[PDB]
């Protein structure tokens, strides 16, 4: 039998650990949402 | 032969040459009609529903639309196959010189020891 | 030695470095449009100097 | 090219290895360069000053290889009769996998695949014969 | 193996830290049997008890293969040539006699007139 | 999206037509272009910020690909003349065409863009259309498979299987996977192109409806190994049964469909006394096997996904042709011996 | 129990399961009207 | 397929009061339970408040799965005698959560299709004020919030309209002696730290559910159980600047199918990483399948079924 | 006549109420091979094709009869295990060996090589599925994985080595049509066209080298000891090896000498490692290895009294080591471990079942000639004509074949028995039937072994 | 006639399967009808049946 | 923690709620089978077989063969001198070299 342990091996991140690229992090389960913020919205004038 | 030199390009079966006369209750489609009946046992296993043998009656329609496309597509193979073998045999009477015949030989071969 | 180990490594002589093999392309290149398109350079100078084809 | 590859068939059928010695650091060098191209998609660090790093340790290690085939393959040749055999491209192979472990200080890695890399070495002058064909068309 | 004198009861002496000494394979001796004493001496367990001792007895032979062998050092290739060596050893002995048979056959016939199995 | 989505797919569906009724070189530049305006938006759909990123590396590494291959349609005007999709006539002009070809197919230096397009889809349905869209610039190899130089044409087949073969070992993402073996196949498909032209258009035939059933038993939502992995013991387990049988056909085993296209690969190779390459073709098609067999661990073993959340209602998915499709996938050996004559 | 909150599928929809019946009768005759015809010509024919 | 050329279509024959309303968050005590009885005189439809069998209060066929065959170790009687390491603690919870988004989804199904009022007891924006009061105790671990808030950002965010009507009932600091005089005798004798911070947190989620600009009206004990008051409140009150008013072409159609199907909403719901109060074990699971299967209710499923109905076999 | 009431197998056993199922799997598989001795064993004085190309007759293949015979001895023993778990998890396993029945016995009729191969790596796959579930210890995959990267990758070379055949000489099908084949002028290039036939083989026949694939499969035991006499018949399924030395390469048998000399020394140490050995079933997996070595040996002579040895120890070994394993199962059934000093107890607590056991070991040596004195005594009067120093190698191993079988005795005919509670019950009615299902066969080819060696005999 | 019916169903399969592979199995020799009277090994001239044995 | 993996007990028939059987549960099932069709195929198989197995039948010609040597044997005695052997199967070949 397979318990929790062995399913973390094989668990969404990189499948074989990551040699040089382990920043990138695990996708959301139902795509992934970006950046709210770092927008104008709505504009000013004098 | 892969391109069209005499059979007319893009046919719903052949229509060019008709006579050949397709299989009557062959093994082949047998198998054919096992695997339609095969489909509608399996597709109990993904929408859940009692029992894979007695269950729904829409399997009859997965019988017969393998043995309709079946029957079609054993029609290409018997006439394909028909098709390759003449060309073949005009190629062997056209030219003649590219066939050889040898019959009878009397020729020492090397024999193994234990 | 022998019946356990030695025959037994021709199999694994081609899994321990197969998965050797294997890590020099999955976690190789790390993300970046950048890096695979400059792999796409030396590609065509290969079909063009390295391999004799017009 | 080709013209270089067909080249190196030519010149082991008599004695003379002075000229094929020079012909196998080309060989070794072109296929050296393919993988260093490869190696910039890595990301190097700075400019021209790292650059020119990886490109040197990847060149001179793959042209090193074909050098020594080169050699070793005469050597064997001039030593004893037989003029083609596998078996003495195979003495020539280890060879060419020996200097893998000068690379980095471990003593295994080129020395551990010596007979995997001297096995796939002789495999190339097994197809001397019209046995053996790479590409074909009829 | 064997020394000149077969030990049995050669070179004993009481002193202080021998004595000691058994008393420690005492104390590890009786906490094994009375564990043993209480599965034995009860009616209501029916069936073959496992013994840690025993287990890990199997496991040293049937486990433990890939988790050793990291050291190979010289004493791996001497055992190596005592493996693979032999089957090349018969190499210069079959095709000797081999050699001398199939001479014998063409010239100077050596095999029996009255053989024909095999 | 409504009715007019229905419309948008149609476009795809009637863009292959024009590649595949074609006489003019510009015409399908015209059918490769109807899908180009087409399947963004499906890549897109929901809009996410994976699926921006997706689709902008799906177009600028595609749209770039098709203007290599208008280079060589111009090359067939300065020489040749002639405005025909019969022949390519000039060396120059092949190396640009069948290169651009690569981008497509080949996939040998040309995979970076596939294992971060299929990723990026936020749906199941458009992992179809990747696995379909490969349909139409095969059917422009199949008109001018002879003229075009063999020596770079079969280095696309060798090298793509052997990235394929090694590029999956690292990946756990369900749609990366998928991925890699496409690839993996797509050095079957360059390979038969100079070796007779019949059988590689059935190789596509056995290739496109083993993944359309595979992305069909991904209707209930996975994109992991590990979320494949909870489907045994809390979700359907007879479904699991027909995930095995797809994924065991997909790499080289016999009594499977699979095993079938391999068959005349090598066998037609092999007839143009070429040994040494369908043997390279054999070994780096266990390393395909591997990422299947890592797969059907999720099916075979325990693997302890148990979870807390169980699922009681029945599922009730799209399933266009999951339920007769798979049963070719799963055997048709005994079905299909002769059946490569009717193809073509 | 007589399946409470009302089932998905009631088991006779005679719309959808009248014409399913149907279409099957419709592939009978076709297939075996084309098997006649073949013989007819192939004994035409030769 | 999905059919929208046919003269069934979003936005139609809707919107004209039938807007969804919620009276949640009223502490431990159900208070605003029974004024919500008496709310469903302007709505069509009145929706009953979850618990731990509130998914299989439909589900299949009528009656409810017994202890075990719902969900293993799961009691609302257990929650009232906590008890740390081993036990229920945050599984109960996150079927609570899980329950609650079940019957949302179908409350939202019913007011798509066919335009009438659904009123719920206690909606999905309120699961996470019941999960921090007990927070603050030492009753659940920091990691299983980390998992709560990983499900949260993903469930809620698919389905487009919070709540048009949200009601609000803040009651005396004195509740748990209301909570004692109450029948129930399990539910008695529960922690005053808990009810307190129950209320302390719902004073921070009324004011983030009013910066999305959604309707909340607030009533104290003494303007409870009002039956005239409460829907002359409602019917004055003009929906503005929410996010309920959006496209009904693209916008309607997409949320119509996700709730539409219990399975596929529910999809997300389930997390492929592991929690040790979350059972993970397998062996258990196998168990729990093969006593499901057997079980007189689904059995087969998906309505035909052998000794429960069985019509015809085409 | 052979094929189809096979495959009828597969319909009863899901038809069938929950109640039965094994009533009905055993008695009808019963009766299917009593007609297969019925018509088989017909032949002239070369053996004349059946039917059309799909499957054909025996010619040299007395070996269709055993895998006719654990038909359904392949369902008493697995009655102990998968009874605890679901009832749609038993109807499952039994049609995995049902589909293994069905393959297996197209290897042995089909007269083929190209359709052959299709058949031979098709056995692979039910027996993974076998391999990989219902293992009561760890490591399965580093069992299950070792079943098929070993098989597979020596198996993949026939696709490269057959079909170059065939498309330089004729076509091979029928074998009966096989002698169009010229004998090969031995060149460096045709050093890979016959390693490729034989590497297949190879590894199915265990040697000294590549031979790890089978006491891992052995170990890791798949379900009870039912499973592991189908791991028996996949070592005889590797019967081609008897059709291609004879056919495909006749000249070479240069190349096989080196082959040889790794099978002879896959005999001393084989054996001296199955003496100190701890798991019961590992004792019986390595005497396994050195049976079938004698096989192997015997095929690369290429001597008419060599085949008659090799289609002998086929069958010898087939209902030999099956048996074997049956008592291993009938330990491991009750005291639930595989070891062999823990396990220690006959004649006391098994009084029947150890009669049983002495008549299984002995038939390893070489007794009154029932089948093994017919198999192993041919192969060493074979080797003295290939050369004279064989039987010095070959005369210690003889010895040895004493310390398999009286080394498992011996270890467990110790009444004491201290440690063990279990073993109320020395065996079921069942369970003594498997014991004589296995031996009376082989006391039955006393009278008559014509149907237990038959090339050109 | 309703205890037996009802209780035996897959029983009758069986030897049935048998003789309907012993009647398709039989029937392929039609096929090959090439070889029955010419090639003197075996052959014989007809007096009373037709084309000597099937 | 375990929190579900301890479910495992030992389970044996032996003689307890069973008096004497080999199937598992049910008395009915067991006579029927384990005793009845268990040995049927001990009675067809291995009795009724043993008629069989080479005996009757002729097998691959070891009966006919006898008597067809002892005829060719004496015919060839009587005329000629070499006995059976001699050329085998070889009149008239076209050369060799």
């Amino acid at each position: 039998q397979p318990d929790v342990e062995w399913a973390e091996q094989y668990g969404g991140a990189v499948m074989y650990p990551t040699k040089e690229t382990a920043h990138w992090k695990p996708p959301p389960w139902n795509d992934v949402d970006p950046p709210k913020d770092t927008l104008v919205s709505n504009l000013t004038l004098n | 032969x892969x391109x069209x030199x005499x059979x007319x390009x893009x046919x719903x079966x052949x229509x060019x040459x008709x006579x050949x006369x397709x299989x009557x209750x062959x093994p082949r489609l047998a198998f054919v009609g096992f695997l339609g009946y095969c489909s509608g046992l399996i597709d109990n296993a993904i929408r859940r529903r009692p029992v894979l043998l007695a269950g729904l009656h829409r399997q009859l329609l997965y019988i017969t639309s393998f043995v309709f496309v079946g029957y079609y597509l054993l029609k290409r193979q018997d006439y394909m196959y028909a098709v390759r073998d003449h060309d073949m045999f005009s190629y062997i009477k056209s030219h003649x010189x590219x066939x050889x015949x040898x019959x009878x030989x009397x020729x020492x071969x090397x024999x193994x020891x234990x | 030695l022998l019946d356990l180990i030695w025959l037994e490594a021709i199999l694994p002589k081609t899994i321990s470095l197969a998965q050797m093999k294997a890590s020099t392309l999955v976690t190789n290149q790390k993300g970046l449009i950048k890096l695979y398109f400059l792999s796409f350079l030396i590609t065509i100078l290969i079909s063009m100097i390295l391999f004799n084809f017009h | 090219a080709k013209t270089v590859l067909r080249q190196y068939w030519d010149i082991p059928e008599g004695t003379e290895c002075h000229r094929k010695t020079y012909a196998t650091t080309s060989i070794g060098g072109a296929a050296g360069l393919v993988v260093s191209a490869y190696s910039v998609a890595l990301k190097t660090p700075t400019s021209f000053l790292e650059g020119v790093a990886r490109t040197g340790r990847y060149t001179f290690t793959a042209a090193a290889i074909g050098a020594i085939f080169g050699l070793t393959s005469c050597i064997s040749a001039q030593v004893r009769e037989k003029p083609d055999d596998p078996l003495n491209y195979l003495i020539g192979g280890c060879a060419g996998g020996l200097i893998l472990g000068a690379r980095t200080r471990s003593y295994g890695i080129g020395a551990a695949a010596c007979a995997y890399m001297g096995l796939t070495a002789a495999l190339v002058k097994m197809g001397q014969l019209e046995g053996w064909q790479v590409f074909a068309e009829p | 193996x064997x020394x000149x004198x077969x030990x049995x009861x050669x070179x004993x002496x009481x002193x202080x830290x021998x004595x000691x000494x058994q008393a420690e394979r005492l104390a590890i001796r009786s906490r094994l049997k009375r564990e043993y004493q209480l599965q034995y001496y009860d009616p209501s367990r029916r069936g073959v008890i496992e013994d840690p001792a025993l287990v890990r007895w199997t496991y040293a032979r049937s486990a433990n293969i890939y988790p050793n062998f990291r050291p190979n050092t010289k004493t791996s290739l001497l055992g190596a040539l005592f493996g693979i060596g032999p089957l090349v050893f018969w190499y210069y002995v079959f095709k000797t006699d081999r050699d001398r048979k199939e001479k014998l056959i063409q010239e100077g016939k050596l095999d029996r007139t009255f053989n024909i199995s095999y | 999206n409504p009715i007019i989505f229905i419309i948008i797919l149609l476009t795809i569906m009637l863009g292959t037509i024009i590649v595949m009724i074609s006489s003019h070189w510009l015409l399908v530049w015209i059918g490769f272009e109807m899908n180009m305006l087409a399947i963004i938006p499906i890549m897109m759909k929901n809009h996410n910020p994976r699926a921006t990123e997706a689709s902008t590396k799906y177009f600028l590494t595609q749209s770039t690909a098709s203007m290599l291959l208008m280079m060589a349609v111009i090359i067939n005007l300065m020489f040749s003349g002639q405005w025909t999709v019969m022949k390519l006539f000039n060396p120059m002009a092949s190396m640009l065409m069948t290169m651009a070809l690569a981008m497509k197919l080949g996939m040998a230096p040309f995979h970076f863009w596939v294992p971060e397009v299929t990723q990026g889809i936020p749906l199941s349905s458009g992992l179809i259309l990747l696995t379909w869209q490969k349909l139409a610039p095969m059917s422009v190899l199949y008109q001018i498979f002879p003229s075009i130089n063999l020596n770079l044409i079969l280095t696309l087949s060798v090298l793509s299987i052997l990235i394929g073969g090694w590029g999956g070992l690292n990946q756990t993402q369900l749609r990366k996977i998928m991925a890699y073996s496409s690839i993996a196949h797509m050095g079957w498909m360059t390979a038969v192109l100079p070796y007779n032209p019949t059988m590689t258009l059935l190789n596509l035939i056995i290739y496109i409806i083993m993944t359309s059933t595979m992305f069909t038993m991904f209707m209930a939502n996975s994109t992991t190994t590990t979320l494949s992995l909870s489907h045994t013991w809390n979700k359907t387990p007879i479904m699991t049964v027909l995930i095995l049988a797809t994924l065991l056909s997909m790499g080289g085993l016999p009594p499977l469909s699979g095993f079938m296209p391999k068959w005349m690969i090598i066998q037609e190779m092999t007839k143009n006394n070429s040994i040494i390459l369908p043997t390279f073709m054999a070994i780096t098609a266990l390393l395909n096997l591997y990422f299947y067999m890592r797969l059907t661990y999720s099916t075979t073993l325990t693997m302890f996904p148990s979870t807390n959340n169980m699922k009681m209602k029945w599922q009730f998915p799209l399933m266009k042709k999951m339920t007769f499709l798979p049963t070719m996938v799963v055997l048709s050996t005994m079905m299909l011996p002769l059946t490569p004559m009717l193809s073509v | 129990k007589f399946y409470i909150q009302e089932p998905p599928h009631g088991s006779p929809n005679w719309l959808k399961v009248g014409l399913t019946l149907g279409t099957s009768v419709f592939l009978w005759i076709y297939l075996i009207k084309q098997h006649n015809e073949d013989v007819l010509e192939y004994k035409r024919r030769n | 397929x999905x059919x929208x050329x046919x003269x069934x279509x979003x936005x139609x024959x809707x919107x004209x009061x039938x807007x969804x309303x919620x009276x949640x968050x009223x502490x431990x005590x159900x208070x605003x339970x029974x004024x919500x009885x008496x709310x469903x005189x302007x709505x069509x439809x009145x929706x009953x408040x979850x618990x731990x069998x509130x998914x299989x209060x439909x589900x299949x066929x009528x009656x409810x799965x017994x202890x075990x065959x719902x969900x293993x170790x799961x009691x609302x009687x257990x929650x009232x005698x906590x008890x740390x390491x081993x036990g229920n603690s945050y599984r109960l919870q996150a079927w609570l959560y899980a329950s609650r988004l079940l019957q949302y989804a179908d409350a939202l199904e019913h007011l798509l299709s066919t335009g009438q009022g659904v009123v719920l007891e206690r909606s999905i924006y309120s699961d996470f004020v019941f999960l921090e009061a007990m927070y603050r105790q030492g009753f659940i671990r920091k990691q299983c919030v980390d998992h709560y808030n990983q499900v949260k950002k993903v469930t809620i965010c698919e389905y487009l309209p919070p709540h048009v009507v949200v009601y609000v009932d803040v009651p005396v600091p004195e509740v748990q002696s209301r909570i004692q005089k109450k029948g129930n005798p399990h539910e008695m004798k529960i922690t005053s730290a808990y009810l307190q911070d129950i209320e302390n947190a719902y004073k921070g989620t009324f004011l983030p559910e009013m910066s999305e600009k959604c309707e909340v009206l607030q009533y104290s004990a003494w303007e409870a159980q009002d039956a005239e008051k409460v829907v002359e409140d409602i019917e004055y009150l003009k929906y503005d600047k929410g996010p309920w008013l959006d496209q009904n072409d693209r916008n309607l159609h997409k949320l119509r199918m996700l709730v539409q199907d219990k399975l596929e909403v529910l999809n997300y719901t389930s997390i492929p990483v592991f929690l040790p109060e979350v059972t993970v074990g397998a062996h258990q699971s196998d168990q729990v399948f093969q006593e499901f299967t057997e079980l007189p209710g689904r059995k087969y499923r998906a309505g035909y079924n052998e000794d429960v109905g069985d019509k015809w076999i085409w | 006549k052979y094929i189809i009431p096979t495959i009828m197998l597969m319909p009863l056993t899901w038809l069938s109420k929950n109640n039965m199922i094994w009533v009905n799997s055993t008695a009808h598989s019963l009766l299917i091979s009593f007609t297969s001795l019925l018509l088989m064993n017909q032949f002239g004085d070369n053996s004349l094709n059946f039917s059309l190309l799909f499957f054909s007759d025996s010619l040299s293949t007395p070996l269709l009869i055993l895998t006719m015979w654990l038909l359904p001895l392949m369902l008493m023993a697995s009655q102990h295990h998968l009874s605890k778990e679901n009832l749609t998890r038993k109807k499952l396993f039994i049609t995995m060996l049902i589909s293994l029945q069905l393959f297996l016995i197209m290897t042995f009729t089909a007269m083929e090589l190209i359709l052959f191969y299709i058949l031979f790596e098709a056995t692979l796959v039910p027996t993974l599925i076998i391999i990989t579930r219902w293992g009561n210890q760890t490591e399965r995959l580093n069992a299950g994985l070792y079943f098929l990267f070993y098989t597979l990758a020596g198996s993949l070379p026939l696709l490269v080595a057959l079909i170059y055949i065939q498309n330089t000489v004729g076509s091979l099908n029928f074998l009966m049509l096989q002698y169009w084949v010229q004998p090969v002028h031995n060149s460096w290039s045709n050093v890979f066209m016959w390693l490729a036939c034989m590497m297949a083989f190879m590894v199915k026949m265990p040697l000294y080298g590549l031979h790890l694939w089978l006491p891992k499969a052995h170990v890791e035991a798949p379900i009870a000891g039912s499973m592991v006499l189908a791991a028996v018949l996949l070592k005889l399924g590797g019967y081609g090896m008897l059709r291609i030395t004879l056919i495909l390469n006749p000249m070479t048998d240069f190349m096989a000498y080196p082959f040889i000399m790794l099978s002879l020394w896959g005999m001393i140490m084989t054996s001296s490692i199955c003496l100190r050995q701890t798991d019961l079933k590992s004792l019986i997996a390595y005497s396994s290895v050195s049976h079938m070595a004698l096989v192997i040996v015997a095929i690369l002579i290429q001597t008419p009294w060599s085949y008659m040895g090799a289609t002998a120890l086929m069958i010898a070994h087939g209902l030999t080591s099956s048996m074997l394993f049956c008592l291993a199962n009938s330990n491991y059934e009750r005291i639930h471990s595989r070891t062999m000093i823990l396990a220690r107890g006959l004649q006391t607590l098994l009084p029947l079942m150890a009669t049983w056991w002495l008549l299984a070991s002995l038939t390893n040596l070489a007794l009154p000639p029932t089948i093994n004195l017919i198999g192993e005594l041919f192969v060493v009067m074979s080797t003295f004509s290939w050369s004279n120093i064989t039987i010095i190698l070959m005369g210690v191993n003889m010895v040895i074949t004493a310390l398999y079988s009286l080394y498992m005795l011996i270890m467990t005919q110790r009444g004491k028995y201290t440690y063990h509670i279990n073993n109320i019950s020395p065996s079921f009615t069942r369970e003594n039937a498997l014991m004589s299902l296995h031996i009376l066969p082989l006391l039955l080819l006393t009278l008559n072994p014509k149907i237990i060696l038959g090339p050109l005999y | 006639l309703l205890q037996v019916v009802r209780d035996h169903w897959v029983h009758v399969l069986v030897p049935m399967g048998f003789v309907f592979g012993y009647y398709l199995d039989r029937k392929n020799d039609e096929k090959l009808t090439a070889f029955r009277n010419k090639s003197l090994l075996y052959k014989r001239e007809l007096k009373p049946n037709e084309e000597v044995t099937w | 923690r375990w929190q579900e993996d301890p479910e495992p007990e030992d389970e044996n028939l032996y003689e307890k709620n069973p008096d004497s059987h080999g199937y598992d549960k049910d008395p009915a099932v067991d006579i029927w089978n384990m005793r009845v069709v268990f040995f049927f195929g001990f009675s067809i198989v291995l009795v009724l077989g043993s008629t069989f197995v080479a005996y009757l039948p002729d097998y691959r010609m070891q009966e006919w063969a006898r008597r067809e040597a002892e005829r060719l044997v004496k015919y060839r005695e009587a005329h000629g001198l070499p006995i059976m052997e001699s050329n085998c199967f070889d009149p008239s070949k076209i050369q060799l070299p």
